[PDB]
């Protein structure tokens, strides 16, 4: 839910008041089984971010330094 | 027959209505035959004496009476 | 593997001798499955 | 299937069944399998169908009947369907887990109508003939919709 | 080709002729009473022979009761069966303690080729002139003909009174002049034995040939026995000389091994049905799968035959081999001889030699030097005379070396060769490319043969005279019917075939052109008021209420004294019934149970149940349509086209079959999910949880977990430390792969149950709701509330019950909760066995009458009925639903496997059983039950009420009882406590009880 | 069962590969069959034992503990033991706890009827005229734990556990160990009314003339899982409010 | 193959049967295909088949006699198939 809030802030630009509302449309429209890949989990929230849009009326480098610090 | 066929003139009022009752008698035969048969009403010409042509169909499929 | 004709009426003294004649010394299938499950379930973390 | 054959054979022996008049077995579970709690309801449905047709269905998986079962003179084990001149009565035997035997005899319904008057029967016949039409009306309507 | 087919565990023994005699006699009895067989039919004789051939004391007690209790007054066909019967009893007694006999009594046919006006070639086997018996066939064969020239009338009653031909079946007819003396000098018979001349050719010997034909004359009158003869026979599949030999062997009580290439349910049934019509007293039939092209199967097969019953063999010792297996090779000329012909050459020669080699080794082994095996070799008279046979002739001609090798090797005391030169044998009685010209050859003055005749001829080489002869010198039997003496047979055959193809083809073209001339000169008013209208049937599905007979017929059945005698308030009566189960409804299951095939109406209900077809009333792509429609493509389907379109699919997805996971929440018995507890030997990589969920980990694990707020998010990290416990999933492969499941696509929606209900109630409740509706429909009760016109609200009961109940809801409340899966909060109420009845009351009946739910494990239905009846006689309920219902799930499947109650499916497959033939009661080989699912429901009433309501009455529940057994320490062991339903006292049994006599009882009333 | 510490299991995905552990051959193939790609299993060639590497994307079940709000129940007094009535350990270690309550209740009921030897009935009445018309609402509930939960956890569970689950077996054991009637057995399920239904079935069995004598009653056990499910229905008193 | 009676027919005799018969037939088959290929219909090949006069008369020859006697079918097949203009059979019954 850290990465699900952080994906809605970078992809769509939603703050922590609207990220709540996108996860509430993702709860009413819950998937049937475990989403397999990280690409399915994103495809899912992209759908629920455009279904939040409908209800409320809203229209729209340094990951290498990380991978070292993981190792350390 | 009571409502579309006219006793006085001894003929169907309209030929589209004879067609209607023939199409219906064919559906009785389809519904009550066990096995692919040739139809008892080949030509709708036969309907022009319609009590005889009704008995003919409901003799051969008497379940339909009931 | 071996089973005599009527083991259920034969005492365990006399069965033990009918198996021993054709028995190599190894633990077989059934008693290697039960020592694996003693150790898996009833011995602590690390103890294999 | 030995314990059941054995009890049917000992009922039939003790009530002086005619020697040479074995009951015909039916083994409907060959086709449906054993639905434990439902077992005897399917046997009963099946028995009423036998009753009102006089068709005895055969265990089509009876390849070879156990030599052990020839000691039971009063049972026959058929492998094909027998279309008879009529069946008057059918036993239904169900053995359960937990010591739970059961028997039911179902007698052909034409034995009921001997006990009533011609006026009463003729009244009933009419009343049913009406119902059966109504039921058919309902069945086919509910089936397609 | 060379793959091993044979296992010992796939061998199917058929030996229960004691049971098949009684079934065959009853099947004949009702066939004569329903006028299917008349007194003119030969099948009533044929069938009589097979009941004599199985005659024993039990079968005479049986025939005596069935024939001495037919009322001959009842109709002409009841007189016939009693006259026939009395005779068949008199015969069966004469022949008790007398060896059974191959006696063929069928009408011997000839071939007939016809070409119509329009040039269609018809083939029909056609009753011959002057040969209407097998006696006559041997005379005809003895006389030969005009071309065979080298340079007696016993009156019967066939086809007028078979009851008189029945009387004459034991009467062993002795003749003075044998048909050896009919054979005119300077003429060769059609069937003849040969003799090797010192030059080294084989010539017609007159004197050998007489002996053969005299044995064959007696076979035809008296018949042959094969008692104590043990036989291996290969290539004896359906529609072969192989299979008409097999019948004859069994008919004389032979013990036969029979090999099939293609082992299947469909074949194992063919063989069951031959043995159960033909296998005489003492006969046995073992059917083994087998590749004759496999060296290693031939070695295996003779090892299995000879080996001791203790080491899992048969213990037999062969007195005849008949290796008639073949693969057909056609259009293979010498340039095209490849792998098929090289492989065929091994089946039809080298492995024949290896199979005779093998029996010599197994016979020598055991010092058997006085019980030789007659090898009957299928020879051809025509080696390379047709061509395009591949290595067929090279195969057959090389068997002619065994005649010499018998004198030149060390195997003459184990084997005896009897080479049959099998001539022109009309395949079936349909159009074989060879058949159409049979008629044409016969005009040369030659004979062709049915397979029954060619069988007859070869069973004459197993009679004890030509067996005694084979044991001196080899025997060459020429059963070619004079085709040696038609010269240039290849061209002659191919002339005849040319002149039928021409005469047809010409007359088909001259037909088509004279009906296009006519159509041009006279247009489409002469050829259009002519082309008739055909009527494809639709599916009028019927409720199958019982036939009510006119009152005058009904009083004939019951005793006159019964009127006014019974209190009908206190007679219980089944008024309707229904079920959901592996074959759909009570209607469709009856069509499978009784007939094995679906009707037009059965296909439609099954197609409708499984949601293959749906009704449509409106516009289909513009057009207005009213009919069925493929549920997936919405394309219009006719009722006549349902079988073609959907039967195959209905039969694959109905019945006992492999467990379909989509039906059981992805339960795959090949992959049964467990969890093993392991100790974390080294600390796990942290993961994020909510606050709540982390405190839940800390509470469980204590020291052995660390949980730390991540101060940005609020989420917690969860470090599982060394010594923490984990559960790692594993997967058992489970050996119960098959169950009797409701047909795939069954859906409570199609009956019209709402999703509110479906997504709330346990699956088993849906089977019950459908069974109660479909049972009121069987009782002509379309609206349950109609009952409350006749009966008070407090007088409808539910006395149905389950063995285990809402078993899917127990998964919810034991497994799924434990896994913190989402489970409805009211899951516990669905578990209870008394809730399926709750939902029936809550959604249909609204009775305030009794509810007495039984648990009877596998007897819950009969207990239900009992509780039901006694509720009606107590006067607590006038009407009662009665039945039982049970679901199949993963966990019961497993627990019945651990009790070893259910058939292990992997053993079943070792024995080469398909899922269909895995439930086989009363069978030698039965090895556990087949778990199934569904519900049954009956409606029961007072008969008084039933007659007032005018509901149909399907039967009377005369008795219903339950009984415990005795002291024991085994809950699943069945017992005999239900014997107490026959309890009576027989101390004082000299004089009659007047209480049993209904007349007395009526006088008292 | 400690309702303050109610053991559940949460499914988590291994974000990073686990430290290998040793299993038998059999048990490792069982891990491989379940997990496929997401496990690696390698024979250790000295021992014969296999290593089991659970890879990234494998599923685990980590235990947690709910604190549950139903802390109180009407339990049989502490130290009650079928031994003190003289039931043998053969039986105790075989049969479900609820059957022991029933066996003691049937003996102690014949003593109330001055019937010290059940067989004395068969001086007066035929073997086929003693019935058992008693029943349970849920039955052998401890045996359902065995066949749903404990099997799933590959705990040792008796192979005949399913026969002890059935509501009609407490009556089986009464017949098998005391009465030896061949008379009716008509077991009801009536949830909280099963006893009065039992009595009804019992009476009508006696008036039908099927049985002259009838055991009649009801029996039910308290376990972890029913306690919980009655809490979710909000049928039971919440003990923390109390 | 010597001392191979009918109980002892195995791989050697099955292999010999291929040298002395099936592959003879395959070698005459082959020359028919190569002659037809090139429309050669007037230059046939005399096949000289080594025949025995003694089929099973000694024994212990394995499948030798079954090999030789099956070459006697080529005399008939020459009239009954499509290869008489490529091949001509000349069976020699070679004696002692
Ligand atoms: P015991 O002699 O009680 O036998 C138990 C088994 C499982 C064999 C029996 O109940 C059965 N299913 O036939």
């Amino acid at each position: 839910i850290t990465v699900a809030r952080k994906y809605l802030q970078t992809r769509w630009g939603l703050p922590s008041g609207r990220q709540d509302g996108v996860l509430l449309v993702a709860l009413s429209n819950e998937p049937a089984a475990r989403l397999g890949s990280e690409a399915d989990a994103k495809a899912f929230l992209d759908s629920m971010a455009q279904k939040y849009a409908s209800i409320v009326g809203v229209d729209l480098l340094e990951e290498i330094t990380k991978d070292h610090k993981v190792l350390a | 027959v009571e409502l579309m066929f006219i006793r006085s003139t001894n003929s169907w009022f309209d030929v589209t209505w004879r067609t209607f009752t023939g199409d219906f008698l064919r559906r009785v035969e389809e519904r009550f035959t066990k096995s692919k048969t040739l139809s008892l009403i080949q030509s709708y010409s036969l309907l022009d004496k319609p009590d005889e042509a009704i008995e003919k169909v409901f003799n051969a499929y008497p379940a339909a009476r009931e | 593997g071996t089973t005599p004709e009527k083991p259920e009426e034969t005492p365990l003294e006399e069965l033990a001798e009918t198996f021993q004649d054709t028995f190599s010394g190894a633990l077989g299938k059934q008693s290697s499955s039960l020592l694996s499950r003693l150790i898996s379930s009833k011995m602590p973390g690390g103890f294999t | 299937d030995k314990n059941e054959s054995a009890t049917i054979n000992e009922m039939m022996k003790h009530l002086g069944r005619s020697e040479g008049n074995p009951v015909i077995g039916v083994f409907q579970k060959f086709l449906t399998g054993h639905p434990k709690g439902a077992a005897g309801a399917w046997m009963m449905n099946g028995a009423l169908q036998i009753l009102n047709s006089g068709i005895i269905p055969g265990n089509r998986n009876a390849d070879n009947v156990d030599k052990i079962l020839e000691q039971f003179e009063y049972v026959l084990y058929p492998s094909k369907t027998l279309k008879t001149d009529g069946v008057r009565a059918v036993s239904i035997t169900s053995f359960g887990f937990g010591q739970k035997g059961g028997q039911a005899i179902v007698v052909h319904p034409d034995y009921l109508y001997g006990a009533i008057t011609e006026d009463r029967y003729n009244e009933y016949v009419a009343k049913v003939s009406a119902r059966e039409k109504s039921a058919y009306k309902f069945f086919h309507n509910g089936m397609i919709y | 080709g060379v793959a091993t087919s044979f296992s010992r565990k796939k061998a199917r023994t058929f030996d229960s002729s004691w049971n098949w005699a009684k079934q065959s006699l009853l099947s004949l009895y009702f066939e004569i009473i329903h006028g299917v067989l008349k007194n003119v039919d030969r099948e009533v004789v044929s069938e009589a022979i097979n009941i004599m051939n199985r005659s024993n004391d039990a079968l005479i007690k049986f025939m005596e009761y069935h024939i001495s209790n037919t009322d001959e007054t009842k109709g002409e066909n009841y007189q016939l069966v009693k006259t026939l019967g009395e005779q068949l009893i008199e015969n069966c007694k004469q022949v008790l303690d007398v060896d059974p006999v191959y006696k063929d009594v069928a009408k011997p046919t000839g071939p007939k080729t016809a070409i119509d006006k329009n040039g269609n070639i018809t083939y029909s086997e056609e009753p011959r002139e002057k040969v209407r018996k097998l006696s006559q066939y041997v005379q005809e064969m003895a006389l030969g003909g005009p071309i065979t020239k080298e340079s007696m009338d016993v009156e019967d009653a066939l086809d007028k009174d078979s009851t008189k031909e029945v009387a004459s079946l034991p009467n062993k007819s002795t003749i003075s002049k044998t048909v050896s003396s009919t054979i005119p000098r300077e003429t060769i018979p059609f069937l003849h034995l040969r003799k090797k001349t010192p030059a080294g050719d084989w010539k017609y010997d007159r004197q050998l040939s007489s002996l053969f034909l005299d044995g064959l004359e007696k076979a035809a009158f008296n018949g042959v026995t094969f008692k104590d003869k043990y036989v291996l026979i290969t290539g004896a599949g359906k529609g072969s000389i192989g299979a008409e030999v097999l019948q004859g062997l069994l008919q004389g009580g032979a013990k036969v091994v029979v090999t099939t290439s293609r082992f299947s349910k469909q074949v194992t049934d063919y063989y069951q049905s031959i043995y159960a019509k033909y296998g005489a007293k003492g006969s046995t039939l073992i059917v083994v799968p087998f590749n004759q092209g496999s060296k290693q199967d031939v070695e295996a097969l003779i090892e299995f035959i000879y080996d001791t019953e203790k080491n899992g063999g048969l213990g037999w010792d062969l007195d005849a081999i008949i290796p008639f297996a073949a693969i057909p090779e056609q259009g293979i000329e010498l340039e095209h001889i490849d792998s098929k012909s090289e492989f065929a050459h091994r089946i039809m020669l080298t492995n024949i030699l290896r199979m005779m080699g093998c029996v010599k080794k197994q016979k020598s082994a055991r010092g058997i030097e006085t019980r030789p095996a007659q090898v009957i070799l299928p020879m051809s008279p025509n080696h390379g005379t047709f061509g395009g046979d591949g290595m067929y002739s090279e195969s057959k001609l090389s068997l002619e070396t065994l005649f010499n090798r018998w004198h030149s090797e060390s195997w003459a005391n184990q084997l005896t060769v009897c080479g049959a030169i099998i001539g022109w044998t009309r395949g079936t009685g349909l159009m074989s490319a060879n058949n159409i010209i049979a008629e044409g050859i016969e005009k040369m003055g030659v004979r062709t043969f049915s397979q029954k005749e060619m069988a007859f001829n070869l069973l004459g080489l197993l009679t004890p005279e030509v067996v005694e002869l084979c044991q001196k010198s080899p025997v060459m039997a020429d059963l070619n019917g004079g085709l040696q003496f038609v010269p240039e047979l290849k061209e002659f055959t191919a002339k005849l075939r040319k002149e039928l193809v021409e005469t047809s083809e010409v007359r088909k073209a001259v037909s088509i052109e004279t009906a296009l001339e006519h159509k041009v000169v006279n247009g489409n008013s002469a050829d259009a008021a002519y082309a008739q209208v055909e009527i494809q049937p639709r599916a009028n599905i019927q409720l199958d209420f019982p036939e009510l007979k006119p009152y005058k017929q009904v009083k004939q059945i019951a005793p006159a004294e019964l009127e006014g005698l019974l209190d009908l308030e206190r007679v219980i009566v089944v008024t309707g019934f229904a079920e959901v189960g592996p074959w759909g409804s009570a209607r469709t299951r009856w069509e499978m149970e009784a007939f094995g095939e679906f009707s037009l109406e059965g296909c439609v209900e099954m197609a409708w149940i499984m949601g293959f077809i749906s009704y449509h009333n409106g516009n289909l792509k513009g057009r207005p349509y009213t009919g069925w429609v493929d549920s997936k493509t919405k394309e219009p389907v006719d009722d006549k086209d349902v079988k073609a379109k959907y039967e195959t699919s209905i039969l694959e997805h109905s019945g006992i079959r492999l467990i379909e996971p989509e039906l059981f929440n992805g339960y795959n018995p090949e992959k049964k999910e467990m969890i093993q507890e392991v100790i974390v030997e080294e600390d796990l990589e942290p993961f994020e949880a909510s606050k709540e969920t982390a405190e839940q980990f800390k509470h469980q694990h204590g020291d052995k977990v660390d949980i730390f707020e991540i101060p940005e998010t609020g989420e917690y990290s969860v470090k599982l430390l060394k010594g923490a416990t984990l559960y790692i999933p594993k997967a058992l492969r489970f050996d119960r792969l098959v169950a009797g499941q409701i047909p795939t696509g069954w859906n409570a929606k199609t009956y019209g149950i709402s999703d509110d209900i479906i997504s709330q109630v346990d699956p088993i409740t849906l089977f019950v709701l459908v069974s109660v509706v479909e049972a009121f429909i069987a009782s002509g009760i379309t609206d349950p509330y109609e009952m409350y016109k006749y009966v008070h609200v407090s007088e409808v009961g539910n006395c149905s019950g389950s063995g285990m109940g809402g078993v899917s809801a127990l998964r919810g409340m034991f497994k799924d909760r434990f896994k913190d899966e989402p489970v409805q909060n009211d899951i516990l109420q669905e578990s209870f066995i008394n809730t399926m009845s709750a939902w029936v009351n809550m959604l249909l009946i609204s009775s305030s009458g009794p509810i007495k739910t039984p648990v009877g494990a596998c007897a819950t239905s009969v207990e239900s009925v009992d509780i039901g009846v006694e509720t009606i006689l107590s006067g607590k309920a006038r009407i009662c639903i009665v039945g039982g219902y049970d679901d199949f799930q993963e966990e019961g499947s497993f627990e019945f496997g651990n009790m070893k109650a259910t058939s292990n499916t992997l053993e079943e497959f070792e024995h080469g059983r398909t899922p269909a033939e895995m439930s086989r009661p009363a069978t030698t080989t039965r090895n556990g039950f087949m778990e199934a699912q569904g519900a049954g429901i009956q409606i029961i009433m007072q008969a008084d009420l039933a007659l007032k309501m005018g509901v149909p009455i399907y039967g009377i529940v005369a008795m219903a009882a339950t009984a415990t057994d005795k002291i024991g320490r085994s809950v699943p062991a069945p017992g005999k406590g239900i014997l107490t339903t026959a309890r009576e006292h027989h101390s004082s049994v000299k004089y009659a009880s007047p209480n049993l006599n209904m007349k007395y009882r009526k006088r008292q009333l």
